[PDB]
């Protein structure tokens, strides 16, 4: 996210950052007490050594890490989606198992998965989270930047994104005139869309052609087509 | 970009492009290892030493346009073997343009059920890790099979179209069946809610006895685990139409304020 605002501490407890050997690479959305969900575009080629990965749960400010709300955890298993394809950029999701269980604290809460036969209508105002990068050719922000991003249709996204074959398993979301879109360093950011006083997981930040560009939105992985696949690992 | 291609049964041992020297950068090779119908593929590696995440081997199992994935190997070390399912194991190599490594080798000998251990028949339940447990851990409350398949979900719903609704369909060890609500309380209600991965019981009430299956008698005890007994002695049985709400999902639990600015 480029044009994001500072989020209140605790407003998004199900948004964590994945550290790869002491360095933040991509974000993940905690779904269960032991299984996370992140974009497969970052764990691709790194799942062989799960001990190197480490996920900080309930993290809000990287500099303010000494707070007891941040519970560190170690990764021991990474499961990439079988239908993944790095060239076509299709089904870029991958779950990550935790070593030990974690208690649901005030700043750590699980996210809700989208049920089957439940389509999100386009033009729906609902924001995202994650360590968004403020400037394309620069560095990210220490605070959890966030901003509202409306949902678009697949046909309009295909008309605006002819470089990539937009299939049914992908959903786009971005401003028509650009300015505020997900950028580098925030792959795997959840597309949290509120439904009946409850937030769901309506998309995972897969990739982006050019962030903060007009008519160039970001393509997100449609999680509603992988509900049972994710639920098969939650137990 | 123009290396080897599909092989067959006799030709087994092959390097990527050049074993004694390093592979050229920006190369995208492919080795579509095939076999006869009904035969699986094996991809044991005798030598493997590649670069970091920038250089990987996207081992595919497509056989069609909808390709699957089996393993993504990279870096040095004796990587584990790959055991495909179909008779067409596609091997795609993706390399960077900096610090090219030597290469690797692969000896693919086809066969039947390679890698996957042979399941034991004659009343031997095989959990998803290959271990065999005939009746010692058939959904009884133990974790012998470390993958959790021995204590897997032996419970489900019936005519429960939505997520957290349905009947009280219960499987003791082998056969699925309903239960009874003669001693049904909110305690066992929230217990079976949690066992089904749900929240708390909202409103539990029966409708009518539908089938005469071997219903189970649910009971309560301070030992934690629920007492069950599939006795077929119950007149006008009350099939539980469980209405359990969802668990604590992604709702704001903190004490946030209202500052719309
Ligand atoms: C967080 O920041 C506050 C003030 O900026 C500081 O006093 C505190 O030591 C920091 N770390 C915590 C609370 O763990
Ligand atoms: C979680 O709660 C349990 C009791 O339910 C307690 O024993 C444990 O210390 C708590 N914290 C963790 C990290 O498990
Ligand atoms: C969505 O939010 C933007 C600003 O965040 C606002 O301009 C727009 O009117 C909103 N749309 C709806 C339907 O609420
Ligand atoms: C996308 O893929 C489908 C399936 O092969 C194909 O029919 C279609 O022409 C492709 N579209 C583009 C724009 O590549
Ligand atoms: C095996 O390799 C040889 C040598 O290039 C080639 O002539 C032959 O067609 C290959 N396939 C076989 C023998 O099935
Ligand atoms: C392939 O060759 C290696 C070389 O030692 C041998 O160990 C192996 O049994 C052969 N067959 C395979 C890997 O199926
Ligand atoms: C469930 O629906 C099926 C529809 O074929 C019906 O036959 C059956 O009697 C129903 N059972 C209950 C308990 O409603
Ligand atoms: C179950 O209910 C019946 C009828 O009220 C009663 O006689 C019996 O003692 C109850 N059993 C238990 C274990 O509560
Ligand atoms: C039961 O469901 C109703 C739906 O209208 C809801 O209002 C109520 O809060 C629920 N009660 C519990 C205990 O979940």
């Amino acid at each position: 996210i480029v044009g994001g605002s500072n989020a209140k501490e605790g407003a998004w407890p199900w948004v964590v950052g994945l550290y790869y050997g002491g360095r933040l690479l991509c974000g993940a959305s905690l779904v269960s007490s032991d299984w996370l969900v992140s974009a497969a575009a970052c764990v691709y080629g790194r799942n062989l050594e799960p001990s190197k990965w480490t996920a900080i749960l309930g993290l809000h400010m990287k500099s303010n890490l000494t707070s007891p709300q941040t519970v560190p955890r170690l990764i021991d298993e990474i499961v990439i989606n079988p239908h993944y394809n790095r060239r076509r950029k299709d089904n870029a999701i991958a779950m990550m198992h935790l070593e030990f269980k974690v208690n649901y604290t005030d700043y750590i809460q699980p996210i809700c998965l989208p049920e089957e036969n439940q389509v999100f209508p386009p033009g729906r105002n609902c924001s995202i989270a994650g360590w968004g990068t403020v400037v394309y050719q620069g560095t990210t922000a220490n605070i959890l930047q966030e901003a509202d991003v409306p949902l678009l249709s697949n046909e309009r996204c295909q008309q605006q994104m002819p470089e990539y074959n937009i299939t049914e398993n992908m959903i786009c979301a971005g401003y028509e005139e650009g300015g505020i879109d997900s950028c580098q360093g925030d792959a795997g950011g959840p597309l949290m869309c509120q439904e009946n006083n409850r937030w769901f997981l309506a998309g995972v930040t897969s990739f982006g052609y050019k962030c903060a560009l007009p008519n160039r939105p970001g393509v997100y992985a449609r999680v509603s087509r992988f509900t049972e696949w994710i639920q098969s690992f939650l137990h | 970009c123009g290396g080897p291609f599909e092989l067959w049964e006799p030709n087994t041992t092959f390097s990527s492009t050049n074993f004694p020297n390093s592979y050229p950068n920006l190369a995208f090779c492919v080795w579509i290892l095939n076999a006869q119908k009904g035969k699986n593929i094996q991809l044991h590696f005798q030598e493997f030493d590649l670069e970091n995440i920038n250089d990987v081997v996207e081992i595919r199992d497509g056989e069609e346009a909808d390709s699957l994935l089996l393993a993504v190997y990279t870096g040095p070390g004796p990587v584990k073997d790959v055991f495909s399912t179909t008779n067409r194991m596609t091997v795609l190599l993706i390399t960077n343009d900096v610090l090219a490594r030597g290469g690797f080798k692969a000896n693919f000998t086809t066969g039947y059920h390679l890698g996957i251990p042979e399941p034991c028949k004659a009343d031997h339940f095989q959990c998803k890790n290959g271990e065999c447990v005939p009746l010692v851990n058939l959904c009884d409350g133990h974790l012998h099979c470390e993958d959790g398949s021995d204590e897997a979900d032996c419970v489900r719903f019936f005519n429960g179209t939505t997520n957290n609704n349905g009947l009280v369909r219960f499987r003791i060890q082998s056969i699925w069946h309903t239960a009874c609500a003669e001693n049904w309380t909110t305690q066992i209600s929230n217990d079976v809610c949690q066992l089904l991965g749900l929240g708390s019981g909202n409103s539990s009430k029966p409708i009518f006895p539908t089938d005469g299956g071997p219903f189970v008698k649910l009971n309560t005890a301070p030992d934690g685990h629920l007492i069950l007994t599939p006795s077929q002695q119950c007149l006008q049985d009350s099939l539980i139409r469980l209405q359990c709400n969802h668990k604590s999902c992604g709702k704001k639990l903190a004490a946030q304020d209202i500052t719309p600015k």
